[PDB]
């Protein structure tokens, strides 16, 4: 039942994944090294990763069909607010159940419930954006599945400052539309029972974390010291 | 608005 436009839209979201994501964590490197002793010393490798893939989501976000069309202030705010519910999301493939951290292939590079932490983040944050992770693990989506879920959280009409919801919401429908039939045509019972709507509960899980990683943001980056250690994309991002 | 960076990459 998929037509062929919506088998086109699942290749287009897959191809831009692979780009926009690298399994190899290669990247990593480059970042201030982490330090793990001590407050705010893991902020400044943290915001890095953190800045890495703000850029790496944008790159994802302006391949998703019919993004492009969407004014600059449109695309713009759609990314603002997008960003980090993305980071989250897309950090689902790193994370890890079996250590309840997320794994980057090496040592260093992986990140302890206590290295969220230590960037200056309390636990109402992060027992939540755990439970998140271990939820979102727990249905082991397609890697179908997983692209459509970022493309629909970005492509949202009621996120805040959006000046054309209309436009938006047709965006979006049509990638709503694209996994409902997927997970029914592609994706075999029991597993798939209930999956859209578990999907979309995750959506509304994200708002939740976004909203109190902006609290708790503020918090930490109105202080000018903390601020001083984020990149600047992050504050242009996060900041504003 | 006032978002350089973002919208340079946008680009
Ligand atoms: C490429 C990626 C993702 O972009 C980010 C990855 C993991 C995501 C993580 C692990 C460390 C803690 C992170 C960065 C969180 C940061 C520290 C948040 C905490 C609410 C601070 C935002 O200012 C968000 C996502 C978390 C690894 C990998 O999957």
């Amino acid at each position: 039942k998929l037509s062929e436009e919506q088998q086109h839209i699942i290749a287009i979201l897959l191809d831009a994944h692979h780009k926009t994501y690298d399994p190899t964590y290669a990247d990593f490197r480059d970042f201030r090294p982490p330090v793990r002793m001590s407050p705010l010393s893991m902020l400044p490798h943290l915001a890095d990763l953190v800045s890495y893939s703000i850029q790496k989501v944008i790159g994802f976000a302006k391949m998703i069909p019919g993004f492009r069309d969407l004014t600059s202030d449109d695309q713009i705010v759609l990314l603002k607010s997008s960003a980090i519910e993305v980071i989250m999301l897309r950090s689902n493939q790193s994370f890890t159940m079996d250590d309840m951290s997320w794994d980057c292939g090496s040592q260093d590079y992986k990140y302890d419930v206590t290295d969220v932490s230590k960037a200056g983040h309390t636990l109402e944050l992060i027992e939540p954006l755990i439970k998140f992770q271990v939820g979102l693990k727990k249905l082991n989506l397609h890697e179908e599945e997983h692209v459509l879920l970022m493309a629909i959280c970005i492509v949202s009409p009621d996120r805040p400052g959006v000046q054309d919801a209309k436009l938006v919401e047709a965006i979006q429908d049509r990638l709503s539309n694209t996994l409902q039939t997927y997970i029914r045509c592609r994706h075999p019972p029991p597993g798939s029972h209930q999956l859209y709507a578990k999907m979309i509960q995750k959506l509304a899980d994200l708002r939740s974390l976004n909203e109190e990683h902006s609290k708790q943001y503020r918090s930490l980056s109105f202080q000018p010291e903390n601020s001083m250690k984020l990149t600047p994309l992050v504050l242009e991002v996060f900041g504003n | 608005k006032n978002h350089p960076m973002l919208m340079n990459l946008l680009k």
